[PDB]
């Protein structure tokens, strides 16, 4: 199982056309403030293969 | 009641908020798989069974 091949679930809005976003950081799923803390309505967009 | 008694409830031909029991931490899993949680109250359907 190769997991070097990974890729970003989650983001507040699209991407605009031939561009690239490199922001790994915590996604907010609700209205809880995850304040780099992850738990409820906090989760990490970037995920394997 | 049990589980493989379980209840069946139909609800239809009301208003309906799910952001009460989307804020609500109280339950330990929270799972959604047709569409979104966040948009929930947005679209809607002819009628619900619980």
């Amino acid at each position: 199982g190769n997991y070097n091949y990974r890729y970003r679930l989650f983001r507040k809005s699209n991407l605009k056309p031939f561009e690239r976003d490199i922001s790994t950081e915590i996604y907010q799923a609700g209205s809880k403030p995850c304040n780099g803390v992850e738990g409820f309505n906090c989760y990490f967009p970037l995920q394997s293969y | 009641a049990s589980v493989y008694a379980w209840n069946r409830k139909r609800i239809s031909n009301c208003v309906a908020d799910y952001s009460v029991l989307y804020n609500s931490a109280s339950f330990s899993t929270f799972k959604c798989y047709g569409v979104s949680p966040t948009k929930l109250n947005d679209l809607c359907f002819t009628n619900v069974y619980a």
